[PDB]
């Protein structure tokens, strides 16, 4: 009966998991961790990836 | 200053070594030129200089 409403509640869930599961993301990183690129790379190698 | 060959590669930004952490640490935003030469006809010795 109140899909819509129930609509309006699903899409920004849908939005808010999405925006979380891309912290997972390497975006062509060695790694997505921060402190594992930290701990593998010297500071020059480290700040670009 | 005089410093071994081998060493050389230490004199840069961001680099990381006894040389660069206990001696000579160039900042990682450093605008300049470094120069070296070999002086091995001015700097070295038969039983060590």
């Amino acid at each position: 009966a109140l899909g819509k409403l129930q609509d309006v509640v699903n899409q920004n869930a849908q939005a808010l998991n999405t925006l979380v599961k891309q912290l997972s993301s390497n975006f062509g990183a060695i790694s997505s961790v921060l402190n594992d690129i930290l701990a593998r790379l010297d500071k020059v190698e480290a700040e670009v990836q | 200053f005089v410093i071994r060959g081998d060493e050389v590669r230490q004199i840069a930004p961001g680099q990381t070594g006894k040389i660069a952490d206990y001696n000579y640490k160039l900042p990682d935003d450093f605008t300049g030129c470094v120069i070296a030469w070999n002086s091995n006809n001015l700097d070295s010795k038969v039983g060590g200089n």
